[PDB]
């Protein structure tokens, strides 16, 4: 598909996902915490 | 004034909040204005409003105003969280084990388990093992880590082996072990001259490092300079003098443990040590 259709399409992923990914970046956060 | 009184009386608190030592005595001190239950229903609402704060100990109960982040972030705790929680930051530098947390708020071991696990997730405690037994895991803040503790494990062996070489410099030249006599030779001349030792020399001799650890206090030193004492690789004279037991020929009829081997096969004729316990 065009590179709109991932623009739009994968757009839509990332507002739904942003949380869930935003978790796992979060806990990657934790990383720099858990070191100290 | 809910809010006059509460940003005045937090004023007190911004600009001192006479340390955390403050009581209603203290209050009356500044601000004696208020009446009885105007200055309290007002500071009963700080806590309600989470702006100042109470703690018990000693004398009458301090205060002090909470920080806002703070004040937000017990308000977004739970009703466990608020006793607990705000008791652990209570805890102090030290932290405070579970059950006598439990003992404090008569609750399960359930209960207090998962507003740990939420307190967790917060990340402003943390599991804390300190010296003592490893069953606790102590929760203090998980902004501090303080406590009483070198360290409880291993290669202080090795940083004591390292300093009983410099040690046996300390005495005599170097250890000329090669053949039997290749020592001083009257101890250079007259060893009643020589009176030393080193001591706090020691750590202007540890800035070599080449290891990974602190610097240490010459207190400590000395109780580094004890076991080797105690296990006779050196001697104890006047106090900061020290001297070495010759360890060295230990190192490298008969009466010395090493340079010594058994038979210790077959044959009955042995000595164990417990041939009648």
């Amino acid at each position: 598909l065009n590179e709109e259709a991932s623009k739009l399409k994968e757009r839509i992923w990332i507002g739904l996902n942003a949380d869930f990914l935003l978790e796992q970046e979060s806990k990657r956060l934790k990383q720099e915490a858990d070191i100290a | 004034q809910l809010s006059d009184n509460a940003k005045t009386l937090h004023s007190q608190m911004m600009s001192k909040g006479i340390g955390a030592l403050f009581t209603q005595q203290e209050l009356q001190k500044q601000m004696g204005i208020g009446s009885l239950t105007d200055l309290m229903s007002i500071v009963q609402e700080l806590l309600d409003k989470n702006l100042i704060k109470l703690v018990k100990q000693n004398d009458e109960l301090k205060f002090q105003g909470v920080l806002e982040s703070e004040a937000q972030k017990k308000a977004t705790m739970s009703a466990e969280e608020a006793l607990v929680y705000s008791y652990i930051e209570a805890s102090g530098r030290e932290g405070i084990w579970s059950k006598t947390i439990k003992a404090r708020t008569n609750l399960h071991q359930h209960v207090v388990l998962k507003c740990l696990k939420s307190l967790e997730s917060q990340r402003y405690v943390k599991s804390v093992k300190s010296v003592k037994f490893p069953t606790r895991k102590i929760y203090m803040l998980y902004s501090l880590q303080p406590s009483v503790d070198e360290l409880d494990i291993e290669f202080i062996n090795s940083l004591l082996t390292i300093v009983w070489r410099f040690i046996s410099e300390n005495t005599f030249p170097n250890g000329f072990k090669n053949f039997e006599n290749g020592p001083k030779k009257n101890v250079f001349y007259a060893p009643n001259v020589k009176n030393y030792s080193t001591t706090q020399e020691i750590l202007e001799f540890i800035t070599a490092a080449q290891v990974a650890n602190v610097e240490l206090t010459p207190s400590n030193i000395r109780s580094l300079c004890e076991v080797l004492v105690y296990d006779d690789k050196l001697e104890k004279v006047t106090h900061d003098c020290y001297r070495v037991t010759l360890e060295s020929i230990l190192q490298m009829s008969i009466f010395n443990y090493f340079k010594m081997f058994p038979a210790s096969k077959h044959d009955k004729e042995v000595v164990y040590f417990d041939e009648w316990t």
